[PDB]
RNA sequence: UUUCUCUUUUAUCUU
């Protein structure tokens, strides 16, 4: 049965759904119609973690190239406020992708899609002293635009980046997976549109809100601040549904875990950089494997425990 | 049921359902 | 004839509609036609959490005789029309202001801010867009006409440079296709008032993908900002933040209609505007709870919407509604 | 056979367009066969041009998704790449003022968004076989339009957002896969759609050069400058989803290269009701699987470029 | 429903149009 | 050869492993 | 774009 699917039709569901159930080479790209030359990028993280007591720290799992996740502790029982900050954890080799300032994001990549974006904390605690949850959902952010006027002489207009829907990660979604923090959890995201279209890469972002813009007055409940230009930086917005994680430690509790994060992304290589050497066709429509993609992803569970990774 | 076999039942499951 | 090729490498080498599929032809082409909305989402690849809005105004309405009256429903979430008059036997100029009419439930779906649009919902796609006008005057009392074409109105953006210190450079949203309201449409539908009308829009793209919602936007020009510099014919005007706003731009083409009152016309009637839209929720929404998953693929639902589209008149008098 | 006979005539018509123009008394070019059936202009420009290339100097060439705008070039000194201290200049399809207006902000006068369907080009050498040398090299680079944000000190102090033309950069090396001859073989190279469905792109209003006015090179991540001129001339009215064809013409010192460039543009409008234009349109050809797919396949199957003696 | 009855004779007119294989 | 024809070929080699 | 064998040599899918 599984052989109505094309070689790639099938790997492209793999990198999508379970890539942690494979050693290696998960996918070869997606085989939607475009058949053009990409690199398929193989992101993969693997953070050992640490849960401060009596806070409740909050993940993000975000469609930003190069970026695994994002997050930030809050007193326990809250959530994010405008007073909170989320840091990012990289991917390897964030650098040798995008530069080492605001404006050399787009110099070996133009362009990019996400094929995958899963994640899975695997608890390294003792069974004596952990305590608390993991709590899971699902946030349809978008990287949007606020127009507001300026009192400057002359007065004048201004557009920035602003995300919406980011108020998702103020209160545990309807529809959630939430248990016991020893056992861990896996969950996936998916395409949140009709199809896989390209995004470009963004230049100078390197905050949300941007330098000189005060939150508030772009909308946002909260701020992305990626930091030094030189280690990190938001470089574009996948089309690809956020995963907030809730991990809540109780007072005196000891969580620990090692988070692994997995991104099938495919990008336009510029040809004067060294990644074009590996480009390749994008694979070739598979209608199978499109329609099950979409089955498949609705399906199964918001998200799973660790075991059954 | 590790993920992968979780979605292989499902692909199968669905393939077949679809053969009606 | 003796110089020697150079080496080239790397070288290249029976079927019927579903139920939300036929719901979805409904919502989208007759929806005066049905007890309930029929309405479901649209069966498109796309199968994630979605909200259905389905959105209906009626609004009883007086033409000012001597004035042709512009009304554009456009694909803007939340307003059903946008209107505004000029002297009879013209059209809107660099002097005309559009002014929206709110569906029911503005606010409780995007605040009281021009900064708290996407607290509820985080972006959407329209599915439908229909109107009618139902003329309630008396057979002696009314005269003129209503005109209606369609405009492929888009909100893309302008770049120009501002003498500030220092010096610096100015991107701001701009309404592009606007110009096409300034002439009747050669695609038109015109016909007596008294006989009123229905007419619908359709995507204005190969498909159905989704749009982000727009935080800050009170007024295309925005504040600061002069009509000379954005290229619009004319100004939009959505008023108090806390009553109105632009929170996005559908991919659906704008309906233009254009009552005409000639003088001493008494020309009332009611206007009705259909809109089936679908939202991402935020899951912090009270309006989450009522979501589901945007209906499955349906290949026939999604080619008799083209097919339909193309083969309908304009628009047609409210007697076929 | 029975494989051009599954095609509609305008998905047949669609693929003709897009991979052979000069090949026809007359462009069979009807629209694109996709979902899409609204109301359109179908414009297939041409440009023909009689050009001689400046010996000691390596001219590069352009082909861009810039509605209008057949090409943008810029020469350099011999064995060099555009530099920061480059600036290309548009070379415009007849007509561009009676579609895009003459001012910078009359560019969606006629029509509000656009969508090509092919982007072709061709370089004829027409010089004798005692004075032509040098080489032409083509490549593409996958150029969008995004945008940069970054800090102003203005008082008050504020952000600003513009647009950048991202993987520019692809321009300053011959990638690995590139066509490479000598001039007097010419060449024809074709572009396709970088995007894995046909979406309309909107008409942009003021713009005039990348980076904009009072917008530093540096702060775009631009490699170099990209000036249109005068507004009453030509401008940047949108960038469309096709990758960009690069050329580069190298002629020596004491080398005399003519030829002929030819450029093709199969575009689709979303024309506007009051514009004179629209008395010409007419609805987007319906679905034509079996097209859209052999255009995948024929894209990706033809070479980067061919010697002119085969278009 | 002189519109859904409208839109109803266009789906079979064409789905019988295209159902003479 | 020509260009249509180089493309021609490309349909016609495809669309026999279509049937 | 052209024709097969042969070993390749990986790579999935099935017991
Ligand atoms: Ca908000
Ligand atoms: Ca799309
Ligand atoms: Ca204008
Ligand atoms: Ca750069
Ligand atoms: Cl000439």
């Amino acid at each position: 049965a599984l052989t109505r699917l094309s070689q790639p039709g099938l790997a492209f569901l793999k990198c999508a759904f379970a890539p942690p159930d494979f050693n290696t080479d998960p996918g070869k790209g997606i085989p939607d119609r475009f058949e053009g030359k990409v690199v398929s990028r193989k992101d993969v993280l693997n953070q050992s973690i640490s849960f401060t007591a009596g806070q409740d720290t909050f993940i993000l799992i975000a469609p930003t190239p190069g970026v695994a996740y994002w997050s930030a502790s809050v007193p326990a029982g809250t959530f994010p406020t405008s007073a909170t900050t989320f840091n990012p954890v990289n991917y390897p080799g964030f650098t040798s992708m995008f530069g080492t300032t605001s404006t050399s994001r787009s110099d070996q990549v133009s362009s990019f899609r996400y094929a995958s974006m899963n994640v899975g904390i695997y608890p390294t605690s003792n069974l004596m002293q952990f305590a608390g949850s993991i709590t899971v959902w699902k946030c349809p952010v978008k990287l949007s635009t606020v127009q507001f006027p300026v009192a400057t002489d002359p007065a004048t207009s201004s557009l920035v980046h602003t995300l919406v829907g980011l108020d998702g990660v103020l209160a545990v979604g309807p529809d959630n997976f939430s248990e016991s923090f020893i056992k861990g959890v896996f969950s996936q995201s998916a395409c949140n549109e009709p199809d896989f279209e390209f995004n470009d890469i963004l230049e100078g972002i390197q905050t949300l809100p941007p330098a000189n813009v005060s939150l508030g007055s772009t909308g946002q409940p909260f701020t992305m601040d990626s930091g030094a230009e030189a280690t990190s930086g938001v470089v574009g917005w996948g089309n690809m549904d956020t995963i907030v994680i809730r991990v809540s430690a109780p007072e005196g509790a000891v969580n620990s875990a090692i988070l692994k994060a997995w991104s099938c992304i495919e990008y336009r290589p510029n040809p004067n950089a060294m990644l074009y050497q590996f480009g390749h066709d994008s694979p070739p429509l598979d209608e199978v494997a499109l329609q099950e993609y979409r089955t498949v992803a609705r399906s199964l569970p918001v998200a799973v425990i660790a075991a059954q990774n | 049921a590790s993920m992968w076999e979780r979605v292989k039942s499902i692909i199968k499951s669905s393939l077949a359902a679809a053969s009606n």
